[PDB]
């Protein structure tokens, strides 16, 4: 095509999340850097500094203050539903006040993110070469977590809500249930969205209409209550997406042109038990006149024009709330599938390893001699390679369909460096035993997984099992409410 | 305005109510989710003096008890200092009163099982390993004192150290490791420099210990001079050159080696060659009081973790509050008029030209 | 002490250099991220970002785009005699063009590079934390080339100028025959500075003075030749920290505002055969009148203002040549020594592991049925452990100085589960005698190690051998030309 | 002024010399390290274009042949855009007369033994490896041509390809796998399909085969739809989700699967299945075709190395010169009036509004 065409095409790669996972390159790259380090939940925090010069270094060398800035964002409660990232430091405030250095801030992967990037291991997601060509980094997340709902996006266009966790998994669980489902019997789990920073959602057909044209635009309003001891407006929750701070500016500008009337004292409270900004109503005027006057005058009240706007295919789409539903449940019988797959070769390859390691046990004497013999391992291993070698535990399956059908007991060029590899511990009498487990517990699982890439119904049932998983180890409460009135 | 740059707080009057100032980029946001909106007021700094900050910082004051909370690294600490420079020129009197005080954050946190514990020095982290080492410990000597613990004890183990740390405070005059040898051998007096058999046989047993003793590529030896009085002198090949050190009739005579005898006659009194430690559970035989001394600090760390701090932004808001601005935790330290007229120096000296 | 005689304390710490190895921390940090990344002059070429992540990540987080610059300065041909690191692409020119991305610029360690960390893995060197402290740095690195004299320094104070490594080498090695020579005996193989960008150095008193009281002020010219064909003027060196472009601007001001007369083509033709400044003097005007007028209102004309100050014990000092050229002998020596030292005891460990495993083959039988006994290692370890088991071969040196008098042969705990460790492949009656040889030729390299540490001419003679390989193998021409007149 | 932002040439006369431009950052540099004096000049550009800058290109022009060196990246690309939409702007007949060209710097750099090649093109790239694939290579069948080599073997790689190529480009419409394997499943016909018991065993054979070659986790399956002419359709269960595809009467008589049959009719004929294929010192004995041409590949690949450029920077100024600005090695490109056109209107684009 033009070069317009292409130029356009990778603007948008940028800018636009991927339905399946709702990452961006960016986001991708930062959290599959920090997997590779070993930078997990259960493990010792690292530096900043330690992960941003990772990325930098391998996947996205593009700014180490751009690198970190995405990871502050990944770890901030205000603007995430639910935080990718553990970090302890200062990370900023929703004021707008930065985060510390990125060699004091510290992190590692939050929980939820091992389930974005479950059996990222075992090949279920294709691999992009980086900037230089020397590493490799996922296409996508095998994520079991509906992220671009879950935690939304942003175009600098699409402009997606964060939506709460439970709810969401349930509309999966529903649209799994009954694929013809309507964006009606949807909003029955997933009312509309909820936001980090919680609020109160005044109209509703915004929010109707955005699930059905991926399109719409809603009402966010402040959680204002009027108090007395004069009289004095307190916010306990804020729009989401609000800076705080310059919140507070405009109103005292606001009250200096005097457009707004009838404030004394403001003041921001906010602190370590939540967040508190303080309007005393002056003498001879009302509170909630005031306040109404504030809702049309000040950030206190946000629109929320919904543009859900995702890379499907590489391609951008407008979709509704059910086209991202069904996008993250085709996501996830292609990773469970993928995953059996690769689950089953790697049982196949290992019960196929261990069969020389048993026999070469019982054959063990006739085996040391010709170590013994050969004074260079080549000539010892063509000795083993030369002649062939638990009958009821041998009794096809565990042998990998790639093994040819020659291979008394044949022996592959492999398994004869394997039995010259085996160390003297192994020798023990105890090993053998345990070993013999190990491939007899490989048989049932290899069995099992035959029986998962059978039955199409069971693959859905083992996913639906893990959305429910999800749904209660990660699943919390609602904080925005919703008031069609 | 002021509204949006200042985080103030409920209480109203002056002398009740204290304003803290961070530098945005490392408390900034932490202070304001780890404050107390009662009586804790908050300024966010940023600079290298901001004008429109110096004048938000005028306008602010109101705050008796004014907190700058800064790190302690030069590169960081800066901002602390263009305020006491500013203060002592533009504002002399609110230092002289003792409204302005100065955070201190811990340098450690020190945590053993369900127990954590905020260290804020280095002085003070040195207390807790040998308040930690000593606990539950006793000495087993076959001296008159069969055993040595409690404040006994503790008047050793200080006496050690205070050993070693003058050691090292003379290390570059003489070798670290000769004097330590000092320690073990006999003392040589003033009446035993004026024979030549005693001082020489003497000198050859130091230098030989040494000898055995060395792990590293250096050879001792002994030499005496003769003065019309003998002096011994200790001549050490390290790396590939020699160097040698005189005994001189000052040095035997200096308060310096009296130091390392005294100890060494405490020691040699306790017949340390041969005795038991317990700490205190379990106990291990030691061939010497600094090998029973090494051997109750790796008990005291067997269990413990031990974190230093060399920002504030390394912790958390709620951290930040039981450590640096929580009354009852925090740990702060008035600033003299003498100290900000040393930071008037320091940015001065920074500034070659103006 | 006090708050600022610490604060100054740290302020030097990053200014000045080590006169050991002539490296600031930052110099330091970024070779050893070279060293530990396998990034050698002998494997393929890794991208800049590469290194400058790692180099964030673990040792100096302090800003991208300062590392980089950092790792640029130590690649380009103009600003070092002795370029450290070798690169490949653009990395900006004398005129001042800045160098090409991280992302695109290649570079591995130099040739030189890897003798500047010569024997650094044998503790030959001292260990600093990192910012963290979960990674150690080198206080120094166990240089052989005297890189403060050969490289120099510059200071934000000290200035030292780059010398050539052959005269260098040579007044090391005078200063090793005769620890009392004079600066004047220095100064017949160190006549003076070796700048990179060759030049003229005019006056030889302020070197002189320079070498002796540590500070001094020398001359240093423009090589330039009057040409016929009507008359031009043409530059083919400069002086050394002198940005050609800016010069070239200078030039064209003065001709502006006519301060220098005799000028009617100015024309840089600096091309890939060379630096070429061409100035055409106009008719009515001498060229070399032209030129002299020139050096004295230009930067054509360039007084170095020598000013050697280097922390000598983690503490600054003003010294004379004789003085750095002392520091690089004495540091020769202790690096030498503590490398002997660690090659001694690592080859008397290896030593006493092989007694272990030759032992082990002569009577490997009763061992293998042990083996097969014990159900646990610990328990087949124990019975290894309980009974004690090539004599000309045997005969204490081997021995580590570590090791307990008391362990028929005896056997450590480590040994029995080395024995334990060993594969099946090593059981070949090839690799019998081959480990015989290298037992023996271990002996043979202990005896020399002792004679070494024991001999102190000996470890001189050592030293002086290396510096020879040093200016033979890195040893190049002069670049700027004294001429005293 | 001029000196010393720009780098002359000795050439004095226009239309016998050339003007580079270039990005400072990416190539501001090297091009002046490995440029030609005589008759080659430098303007290193910065930026969002710069004023001062925009005078200095003025002020400069002569030049007749004005090269704009630039990264290919949308990134880098820019300030050739901001260059062509300024010239079509403001200077249009420079355009027209052919003046401005733009320098085509190798995607590629081939490399086998002493011998090194810089491949302009992912197209060049293509003829490459196939031109190294082919050379010494003969395809030994038992067919009517005992040996095919040469200009025959060439046309049918690239008939081969050509149909694996189309294949793709209908890859969303229909399986890849599937089509592959009509390439050598027997050819249905017009005739055929107005037969139901060809058809059936037919579809049978096809989804029969795909079923046993089947690595991945899918499952084939076929069904006959009966036309008051008889239609094939083939059914795939992947991954837990089956769709089936129907061989309509447009599909079998659509060039498409026409391209499809004549390759398989070709192979068919040539009896690949059993055949020898050598190139060329030594040979292996192949099941297929493919499996002729993955092994020409994995010969032809074996020992040479491949680079790739994504900028400019990556290679020093002596490389640039053999690659970009030598005229003999050199491969530049003129750009048309209507280039110049889709540059001001791609800048437009991006400015949504001004
Ligand atoms: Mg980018
Ligand atoms: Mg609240
Ligand atoms: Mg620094
Ligand atoms: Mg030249």
């Amino acid at each position: 095509s033009s070069y317009l065409d292409y130029a356009m095409s990778v603007i948008v790669g940028r800018a636009l999340p991927d339905v399946r996972d709702g990452l961006k390159p960016v986001h991708r790259r930062v959290l599959y850097a920090m997997n590779v380090l070993g930078n997990d939940w259960n493990k010792a925090y690292k530096k900043s500094a330690r992960v941003v010069g990772d990325v930098i270094g391998k996947y996205h060398p593009h700014g180490d203050s751009a690198v970190y800035d995405t990871i502050v964002r990944m770890a901030q409660p205000f603007s995430l539903r639910y935080m990718l990232v553990d970090g302890q430091g200062n990370f900023g405030s929703i004021d707008g006040d930065s985060a510390a250095a990125m060699r004091y801030t510290e992190i590692r992967l939050a929980k939820i993110a091992h389930e974005l990037m479950a059996d990222l291991e075992k090949e279920t997601v294709d691999f992009v070469d980086n900037y230089d060509g020397t590493e490799k980094i996922p296409d996508v997340m095998p994520t079991k977590i509906p992220n671009l709902l879950v935690n939304g996006s942003s175009g600098i266009a699409t402009n997606i809500p964060p939506h709460n966790l439970t709810e969401v998994i349930n509309g999966c669980l529903a649209y799994i249930d009954d694929e013809d489902i309507s964006i009606e019997g949807l909003m029955e789990h997933i009312p509309g969205p909820d936001f980090p920073t919680a609020a109160i959602i005044n109209g509703r057909r915004g929010i109707e209409e955005a699930y059905r044209t991926g399109r719409g635009k809603v009402y966010i309003r402040a959680r204002a209550e009027v108090e007395v001891d004069r009289e004095t407006i307190i916010v306990h929750e804020i729009p989401y997406q609000v800076n705080k701070a310059r919140l507070i500016e405009k109103i005292a500008e606001l009250v200096k042109e005097k457009r707004v009337e009838g404030i004394s004292a403001l003041r921001d409270e906010s602190d370590k038990d939540g967040m508190r900004i303080v309007i005393e109503v002056k003498r001879d005027a009302v509170g909630e006149v005031v306040l109404n006057n504030l809702y049309s005058q000040t950030q206190l009240q946000v629109s929320f024009g919904i543009n859900m706007v995702a890379l499907h295919h590489g391609q951008p789409k407008i979709m509704n709330l059910k086209d991202i539903i069904a996008a993250f449940v085709r996501h996830r019988r292609e990773v469970v599938t993928r995953r059996t797959i690769f689950e089953l070769r790697k049982a196949r390859d290992r019960a196929h390893i261990l069969e020389a390691l048993a026999v070469a046990l019982a054959n063990i004497d006739p085996i040391i001699e010709l170590i013994r013999h050969a004074p260079t391992p080549a000539e010892a291993k063509t000795a083993l390679v030369a002649n062939p070698w638990v009958a009821a535990m041998l009794e096809d399956a565990a042998r990998p369909e790639w093994l040819e059908p020659e291979f008394l007991y044949y022996l592959t060029e492999q398994q004869a460096q394997a039995i010259l590899d085996l160390r003297l511990q192994k020798l023990t009498g105890l090993e053998h035993e345990k070993l013999l487990d190990e491939y007899k517990e490989l048989l049932d699982q290899i069995a099992e997984l035959l029986r998962i890439l059978g039955s199409a119904d069971r693959l859905m049932e083992v996913i639906r099992e893990e959305l429910e998983l999800v749904r209660e180890q990660f699943g919390d409460k609602r904080r925005t409410e919703i008031t069609a009135n | 305005g002021l509204p949006g740059k200042l985080a103030d707080c409920q209480e109203r009057d002056p002398a009740l109510s204290e304003l803290y100032l961070v530098e945005g980029d490392s408390a900034g946001g932490s202070a304001k989710q780890g404050r107390n909106r009662k009586n804790q007021a908050i300024l966010p700094l940023k600079g290298l003096s901001s004008q429109e900050v110096a004048t938000l910082i005028t306008a602010l004051g109101r705050y008796h008890s004014i907190i700058i909370m800064t790190d302690a690294d030069v590169d960081g600490s800066h901002i602390r200092t263009l305020l006491l420079t500013f203060f002592y020129r533009q504002m002399p009197e609110i230092v002289e009163r003792g409204h302005v005080y100065i955070a201190q954050p811990p340098l450690y946190k020190v945590k053993k099982g369900k127990q954590e514990q905020y260290i804020k020095d280095d002085e003070a982290m040195d207390q807790y390993q040998i308040s930690i080492a000593l606990d539950g410990a006793t000495l087993h000597t076959n001296a008159s004192a069969p055993a040595l613990a409690g404040e006994a004890l503790e008047k050793l183990v200080s006496e050690y150290n205070a050993t070693q740390k003058m050691i090292n405070r003379m290390e570059r005059r003489y070798p670290k490791a000769m004097l330590k040898e000092l320690i073990y051998q006999p003392t040589l007096t003033e009446a035993d420099l004026s024979d030549e058999q005693t001082v020489t046989r003497w000198v050859n047993a130091l230098v030989s210990e040494l000898n055995d003793k060395e792990q590293h590529g250096s050879q001792w030896k002994f030499d005496v001079h003769t003065n019309a009085l003998f002096e011994p002198i200790v001549r050490v090949r390290t790396h590939g050159v020699d160097t040698d050190y005189p005994l001189d009739h000052e040095f035997i005579t200096g308060g310096e080696y009296r130091r390392i005898c005294t100890l060494g006659e405490k020691l040699r009194g306790l017949l340390e060659e041969d005795a038991f430690i317990e700490r205190g559970e379990r106990r291990q035989p030691v061939a010497s009081f600094e090998q029973a001394l090494d051997w109750l600090v790796k008990e005291s760390r067997r269990g413990l973790s031990i974190q230093r701090y060399k920002g504030l932004g390394e912790m958390n808001p709620e951290q930040l509050w039981e450590t640096t601005m929580d009354p009852e935790s925090r740990r702060m330290l008035r600033v003299t008029v003498k100290d900000a007229i040393a930071a008037d120096q320091l940015f001065t000296t920074l500034m070659g030209d103006a």
